[PDB]
């Protein structure tokens, strides 16, 4: 009816421009340079022209995405790539991710990776290197860690807790009748929430965070009950965006939300006590991150 | 002999015939498109003029004509297969073709290596 039946055209409000510009090459070089790879060119993010670069006299900044570029899981709207076996890991990787922030001249960063289900740690030491490398370059940087759920390893959870970063985000993705056709069935609403309320008994002041995306096909009911949800389990931000279908032959988009629906939401994450709540059709969970911490948690 | 625009524009001509279409570096931007917009055949168009749309699954950009001149031919290819732009942008993904009212606006185009170093400085 409006998706897996036909199509629903792209709104205005979700058009962007071609990623153009000085900044935008620049951190493109460096990134080739050292053998790095981003979230926002793998999933093939609509933010790249503003979060990479501007006018060529802005702050520019991208979220790196450690391990590769090929996941051992296959969710259903992630454009990126799938194999049973990835390569194997890059040692250098993290020392080379913190050259590559101190040459952008980051005073926030955010860093992710695909999930390495092959590894037995899930990759969780890799990650806390690369958080241990940037705290020795510049103690005071701020880093946001978007991880994986280690399919509920509570000692790979540790390891990145204790790292050092400010900001611990595991995005739920969607509802929890929803976890089932949108992502990869290793991973589950239970388990991404048992992730997020470890990482604050690992270490009470770091900030936890996650996201949800909208369209898939829930209703509002079931997003209020998971934001709900979300705030008995401690977890301080929440992000809210629009899913939109990276590939043909990933998922349909099942609803255009609003962006008046998405002013709406984040009311409700201010009714529930979040420390903020990014709402908006092209918010994503590294969308600004910098700005919403800054402006909401040190104000 | 291939031209191209400040919005990721190519032309090529013969036969005093221009076949317009998107770079390599705007599909890849755009991702899969699935439905082109394209202009009646006999639509005149003026240079740098929004002749037609492109949607992707998650994008959508503008077409601006390259030249001056009548549009004689669309490629009916892309309503069955929408994804030649993307894997063909240079030859079965081009979009239209018009005539040059003014073939000295071709000198207003870069070429493609002067393209190269716009995209990539
Ligand atoms: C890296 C983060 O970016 C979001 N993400 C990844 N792909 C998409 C997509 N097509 N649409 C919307 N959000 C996406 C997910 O929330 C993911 O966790
Ligand atoms: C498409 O919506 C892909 C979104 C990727 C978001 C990354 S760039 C930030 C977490
Ligand atoms: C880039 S996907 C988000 C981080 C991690 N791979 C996860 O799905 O949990
Ligand atoms: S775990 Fe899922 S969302 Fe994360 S990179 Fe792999 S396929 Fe994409
Ligand atoms: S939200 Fe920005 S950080 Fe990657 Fe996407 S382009």
């Amino acid at each position: 009816k409006r998706q897996k039946g036909e199509r629903l055209r792209l709104p205005p409000w979700l058009k962007t421009e071609i990623p153009m510009g000085k900044n935008y090459n620049k951190l493109k070089n460096t990134l080739r340079n050292l053998n790095l790879h981003t979230v926002c060119e793998e999933a093939r993010c609509p933010n790249i022209g503003e979060c990479w670069g501007g006018g060529e006299y802005a702050t520019a900044t991208a979220t790196i995405m450690l391990m590769g570029d090929t996941c051992t899981r296959g969710c259903r709207f992630c454009s990126v790539k799938t194999a049973r076996n990835p390569p194997p890991l890059d040692a250098s990787e993290p020392y080379n991710t913190a050259k590559a922030i101190a040459e952008w001249g980051l005073d926030y960063v955010v860093l992710t990776s695909v999930d390495r289900d092959d590894m037995p740690d899930g990759g969780a030491e890799h990650i806390a290197k690369t958080v241990s490398y940037l705290k020795e370059r510049n103690p005071k940087i701020l880093v946001e860690c978007l991880t994986p759920d280690f399919r509920g390893d509570l000692k790979a959870i540790e390891k990145v807790a204790l790292s050092g970063l400010d900001v611990y985000a595991h995005n739920v993705e969607t509802v929890p009748e929803l976890q089932s056709k949108v992502r990869d069935p290793r991973a589950n609403f239970d388990q991404s929430l048992r992730v997020l309320k470890h990482a604050k008994k690992v270490q009470p002041d770091v900030i936890s965070k996650t996201s949800i995306m909208l369209g898939l096909g829930e209703n509002d009911e079931q997003v209020y009950a998971t934001m709900k949800a979300l705030r008995e389990a401690d977890v301080d931000c929440l992000t809210l965006g629009q899913y939109m279908q990276p590939t043909r032959r990933h998922l349909k988009v099942e609803e255009y939300i609003t962006p008046e629906k998405f002013k709406y939401w984040e009311k409700v994450g201010n009714e529930l006590g979040f420390h903020y709540t990014a709402s908006g059709p092209l918010v994503r969970s590294s969308y600004k991150a910098g700005e919403f911490f800054l402006k909401n948690l040190v104000a | 002999v291939r031209k191209f625009t400040e919005k990721h524009e190519w032309v090529t001509t013969e036969n005093g015939i221009g076949t317009v279409g998107i770079s390599n570096f705007a599909q890849e931007a755009l991702g899969d498109v699935v439905y082109c917009s394209l202009p009646e055949v006999g639509t005149k168009l003026n240079k740098q003029d929004e002749f037609g749309a492109l949607e992707s699954v998650k994008a959508a950009s503008e077409l601006y004509s390259p030249l001056s001149g009548e549009v004689t031919e669309i490629n009916e290819a892309l309503a069955e297969n929408p994804g030649l732009v993307n894997k063909s942008c240079y030859e079965d993904g081009w979009l239209i073709k018009m005539t040059l009212s003014n073939p000295s606006e071709l000198d207003e185009l870069m070429s493609e290596e002067a393209y190269e170093k716009y995209i990539k400085s």
